[PDB]
């Protein structure tokens, strides 16, 4: 015995959700 | 109203953990919910200036009409049937329930119409730096209608408002400590040109809580410390954040 | 982690395997070993020092080899403890109800 | 395992002049050493010869009082030579093999105590087993705060609001029993006194007698 | 639950180490009859030596090993409201239900 | 009685129910041997009204926490929360019986018509 040691963009996902910019 | 809030996100593979976890510490469950946002700007026909006869700087923003759909009116198969939301969501993921939306905009399937809530929104509040996202929202509550053009979509029109771009949001919510609450949501685009999730890959994380007052410095203040415990509490798990204002910003854009 | 917890556990374990091997090879230096051989490199000359290291090799090894074993009996324990940190449905009852009731307050109809 | 090793590293012990007599021994048999690593701290002041032997001196009071820098030698390298060579000496390295090998009989000793002592710790072996048959509140109490003491545990309300005095609090005897704490309704496993809600009717009639 | 089974591997790992022990404890004793010249059991001295080098790896790799374990099931993926609420019913319900008829 | 125990009781055949006293409810102590009674099987039938009727209130508790943002706390104000437990009970069993019983006799007051 012997040895060595994100799904998407949360700020675009709002900014379509108020505007419809997707 | 004031909307305190911080945000986040989950790929679809996290899901199944956060829920576990959520559960332990709001000690609730988490509650399936749904609603349609049906988005309305002013008729593009008409045109007005930005002041009133009391020569105010007003300017044009977007109406958000908003509403549950039985889920009778969402859901694609029985056989998955059951109560469970995280494991119905993989079901959902990708793309659409059966939506075409428009029909329920002018009834169908002569007809009045149902409740809605009709809300407008400024840009959240200026801050450099803000430990939270502080938004204020203007909301009635329409409980009927009555007259000739009696479908929602007539009363936009009469009222000079032209529909813009809808979406359908489906999630579970926790209901949580001092008015707190967390919604786990998916959101699909909804278009005459068949039907896309947003949210496609995770859920959308909001932590929010609304608060009556804004003029309670004392209970808005109370309430940012809420949320900070939250995001705090797990922090090393996932961030909440504050969004980007501009990307909140629900104006003429 | 779970890392920082285990390198301390392999550490102790190496310290375990390195100390009856002390008793053993110090053993040979207790029972003195004084060579005709000159390169030969283990000392005891001096009376109460020489066999002062049977002594010290007693109280060291011995407990060093013991020690290692009660530090890593904790160990094990330590990671078993994290390890153990972790009907009549219907109105078919609206019918059951109505019999209690009916049951326990009187008349006799 | 790991809690009852750590219950034999803590020394503890309720004794009555088994306890107190032993810690006596401890004093005096340590200090006698103690004491005799000073003549160690006098030969110190043996040197004189030097400034610096004078700082070392200073370790005695008496050498504060006993000024003369004392002592003197010569040279018997042949003395270390006899040292060396004698047969004696040769005889004195057998001294080695003997104090060594006595010092061997007491480490097999020792040794054999320590097998026998990792049995009644497969006592709580079966302790543990017991707990593997048959809430996850994490509670830490006698204040503090940080450290001091905690442990976790389930308990009964939950769901809608009795409010005063509700809860439930657990921990393991050394007979490998769980004892059940309450943090109040005052411990005593799996309960101490307890009572049932109960119930009686009475009627009083007599034919109206 | 079925962790329980890695439970129990781990204590029986604890007993190899108490046998770490008891087996140098053997060596201990064994070694002081063979420094005596009494070179009776030298096989013997031999076996039990080997023997507790052997029950220390076997520990060794063992317990390395439910860390590595352990470190696995990590990487792996109130309650108190739940239950009980509903529950109340089922059993004073049927307890109800006893007391009206029976056997 | 006295602030110092409540015994629930009603009028009607002198009847008395249930028992606990301010100081607790029932604490193990006693011999025992079988016999039954009458009122004995009726009154295990009060025990798990009594306790059934409390999990009701344990349960629309539940109802208004997990339906509405504030959440529940701090009990049965009006006592009309409250007064659910053992209030009800007492007031079924008692009151409509006894005065439909008294409402009966009244109606044999027009006990004269064929009707």
């Amino acid at each position: 015995k012997h040895d060595f040691k994100k799904p998407f963009n949360v700020d675009d996902v709002l900014k379509f959700t108020f505007t419809g910019e997707k | 109203v004031q909307q305190l809030s911080l945000f986040g996100s989950i790929g679809d593979d996290g899901y199944d953990l956060l829920i576990s976890t959520l559960t332990t510490i709001s000690g609730n469950p988490p509650l399936l919910y749904n609603s349609l946002c049906t988005v309305w700007k002013p008729n593009p026909s008409y045109d007005v200036e930005n002041v009133n006869s009391r020569n105010q700087l007003v300017e044009p923003n977007r109406i958000k009409l908003s509403k549950e759909v039985p889920f009778s009116y969402l859901i694609d198969e029985t056989m998955m049937d059951k109560p469970l939301n995280f494991r119905i969501l993989k079901s959902f993921t990708n793309d659409k329930i059966p939506l075409n939306y428009a029909m329920t905009r002018n009834i169908l399937h002569n007809e009045s119409c149902s409740p809605w809530s009709l809300q407008i929104s400024d840009i959240p509040a200026a801050g450099n730096n803000r430990s939270v996202s502080m938004q204020t929202i203007a909301e009635t509550i329409i409980l009927s209608s009555a007259g000739k053009n009696s479908s929602v979509s007539s009363l936009m029109n009469g009222l000079g408002y032209v529909f813009e771009f809808q979406y359908l949001t489906i999630g579970v919510k926790f209901f949580m400590k001092h008015g707190l609450i967390l919604e786990l949501q998916k959101i699909w685009q909804i278009e005459e040109a068949g039907n896309s999730q947003i949210t496609s890959g995770g859920f959308l994380l909001k932590a929010y809580i609304n608060v009556s007052r804004g003029t309670d410095i004392d209970r808005i203040n109370y309430t940012e410390t809420a949320l900070m415990n939250l995001k705090k509490e797990l922090q090393g798990y996932i961030e909440l954040s504050v969004p980007d204002r501009q990307s909140m910003d629900s104006r003429v854009a | 982690m779970s890392n920082q917890a285990l390198y301390e556990k392999l550490e102790q374990t190496r310290t375990i395997l390195s100390v009856k091997l002390a008793e053993l090879i110090n053993m040979t230096t207790i029972a003195d070993r004084n060579d005709d051989d000159e390169g030969s490199f283990a000392q005891e000359n001096s009376e109460l020092a020489v066999a002062t290291t049977s002594v010290m090799m007693v109280n060291n090894q011995t407990m060093q080899l013991i020690k290692n074993v009660q530090d890593l009996l904790i160990l094990t324990r330590s990671i078993k403890e994290k390890w153990l940190l972790n009907f009549d449905e219907k109105q078919i009852e609206e019918l059951l109800d109505n019999c209690i009731e009916t049951f326990v307050a009187e008349k006799t109809t | 395992n790991e809690n009852g090793e750590t219950d034999d590293n803590i020394e503890t012990v309720m004794t009555q002049e088994q306890f107190v007599k032993r810690r006596r021994d401890m004093l005096e048999h340590i200090n006698l050493a103690m004491n005799e690593s000073s003549l160690a701290l006098e030969f110190v002041s043996l040197l004189l010869s030097s400034v610096k032997e004078s700082t070392g001196m200073s370790s005695m009071s008496p050498f504060l009082r006993k000024v003369v820098k004392p002592s003197s030698l010569n040279s018997d390298k042949i003395p270390y030579v006899a040292p060396t060579k004698k047969e004696y000496i040769e005889l004195d390295i057998l001294n080695k093999g003997w104090k060594l090998q006595s010092l061997n009989e007491s480490k097999d000793l020792l040794r054999a105590s320590f097998n026998k002592l990792s049995s009644i710790l497969q006592n709580e072996h079966d302790y543990w087993n017991k707990i593997m048959q048959s809430v996850i509140f994490k509670i830490r109490d006698r204040t503090s705060g940080q450290k001091l003491l905690a442990i976790k545990y389930g308990y009964e309300d939950s769901g809608s609001t009795y409010k005063h005095d509700r809860g439930i609090a657990n921990i393991r005897n050394n007979i490998e029993s769980q004892n059940l704490d309450l943090i109040p309704h005052g411990t005593d496993f799996v309960h101490s006194v307890k009572k049932f809600l109960r119930v009686r009717i009475f009627t009083k009639i007599e034919s109206e007698d | 639950p079925y962790i329980q089974e890695r439970l129990k591997s781990l204590n029986d790992i604890e007993t190899q180490l108490c046998s770490m022990l008891q087996e140098a404890s053997q060596v201990t004793f064994i070694f002081g009859e063979l420094k005596r010249g009494n070179e009776s059991v030298k096989p013997q001295f031999e076996n039990h030596v080997k023997q507790f080098y052997e029950r220390l790896d076997k520990s060794t790799t063992q317990l390395r090993k439910e860390i590595q374990l352990l470190d696995e099931n990590v990487g792996t993926r109130a309650l108190g409201q739940d239950t009980e609420k509903m529950e109340e019913q089922l059993d004073l319900l049927s307890a109800i239900l006893d007391p009206s008829k029976s056997k | 009685i006295e602030n110092e125990n409540k015994v629930i009781i009603e009028l009607p055949n002198e009847k008395f129910e249930i028992e606990l006293l301010s100081l607790d409810d029932d604490s193990i102590v006693n011999h025992e041997q079988d016999l039954p009674k009458i009122n004995d099987k009726r009154a295990n039938l009060m025990l798990v009204m009594l306790r059934l009727l409390l999990v009701v209130i344990f349960k629309k508790t539940l109802r208004s926490r997990i339906s509405s943002p504030h959440g529940l706390i701090n009990l049965n104000v009006d006592d009309d929360i409250l007064i659910i437990r053992p209030i009800l009970g007492k007031v079924r069993f008692a009151n409509y019986k006894l005065l439909l019983k008294k409402i009966i006799k009244d109606y044999v007051l027009d006990i004269v018509p064929g009707s």
